[PDB]
């Protein structure tokens, strides 16, 4: 009948203390037939109750789509706890359970270089700020971009890679009127990963 | 954010001389008190 699909907490999320992780437990092709969708959650086996339900919303191929986002606390998804959404509906033979938790093995450090944009790139508007982190493990990662204390938000950054010594690596791009960064301007590369002290270092980046 | 709780936070995740439980409430404490 149903399918179920299980999403982590973003990066940043369990990482700030600010943030509120939530992991997401989501059911498709419910049935108008059979739309009753049980959820039942456990933290390395022990149920817990504090997951909520969010209003269903059919879908253009006439299913169900339900979600239970259940909040988690920053420490335990960061310390390996193992997450279980169990789904229970009347089209299952069986009630479908998945589970995730933080990938496995020891932390490295994410090692932030923050790099000028090429002299070939001057005869361009616009120019671009890069920021290079590498040999971070586990790949879940947050960079941002500020400047003057401010977000810089026009900023594109690529998904980790994996290196050649397990370990990933990331660029991130920030693109900025060339005026701003010939004018001596100070842009700063922020990122947070579980293996920095504080979860938090910044880079800067000026002319 | 507020960089001062985020420093605390970080501290107390990696406080040796604390259990579990420990944490987990001085963890809160920081979360809602700042
Ligand atoms: C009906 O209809 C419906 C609806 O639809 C829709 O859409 C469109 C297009 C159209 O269609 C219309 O209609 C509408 O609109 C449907 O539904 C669907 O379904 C499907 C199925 O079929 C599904 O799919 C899935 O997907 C996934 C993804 O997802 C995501 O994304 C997307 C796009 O991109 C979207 O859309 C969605 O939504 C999602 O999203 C997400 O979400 C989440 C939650 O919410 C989030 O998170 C959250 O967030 C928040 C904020 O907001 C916070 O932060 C929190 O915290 C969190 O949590 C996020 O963010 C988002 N994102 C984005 C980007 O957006 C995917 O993934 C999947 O895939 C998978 O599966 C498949 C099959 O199926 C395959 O192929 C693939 O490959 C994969 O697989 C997998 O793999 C893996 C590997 O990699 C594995 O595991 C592994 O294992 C190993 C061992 O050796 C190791 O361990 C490793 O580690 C691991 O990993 C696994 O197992 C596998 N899996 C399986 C299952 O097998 C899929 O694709 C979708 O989703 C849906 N949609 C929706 C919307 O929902 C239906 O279908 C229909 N029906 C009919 C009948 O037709």
């Amino acid at each position: 009948g149903p399918s179920v699909f299980l999403f982590p907490p973003k990066p940043k999320d369990t990482l700030m203390i600010s943030r509120t992780p939530e992991v997401t437990c989501v059911v498709v092709d419910v049935s108008h037939e059979d739309p009753e969708v049980k959820f039942n959650w456990y933290v390395d086996g022990v149920e817990v109750h504090n997951a909520k339900t969010k209003p269903r919303e059919e879908q253009y191929n006439s299913t169900y789509r339900v979600v239970s986002v259940l909040t988690v606390l920053h420490q335990d998804w960061l310390n390996g706890k193992e997450y279980k959404c169990k789904v229970s509906n009347k089209a299952l033979p069986a009630p479908i359970e998945k589970t995730i938790s933080k990938a496995k093995g020891q932390p490295r450090e994410p090692q932030v270089y923050t790099l000028p944009p090429s002299r070939d790139e001057l005869t361009k508007n616009q120019v671009s700020l890069t920021c290079l982190v590498k040999g971070f493990y586990p790949s879940d990662i947050a960079v941002e971009w500020e400047s003057n204390g401010q977000p810089e938000n026009n900023y594109k950054t690529t998904p980790p890679v994996l290196d050649s010594d397990g370990s990933f690596f990331l660029y991130s791009k920030l693109t900025v009127d060339k005026s701003r960064w010939q004018q001596g301007n100070v842009f700063s590369c922020s990122v947070m990963h579980e293996a920095l002290h504080n979860h938090y270092t910044q880079k800067s980046l000026s002319l | 954010f507020n960089m001062q709780c985020q420093r605390r936070f970080y501290e107390a995740l990696h406080d040796p001389n604390l259990n579990e439980e420990q944490r987990n409430a001085k963890i809160k404490s920081i979360r809602d008190d700042c």
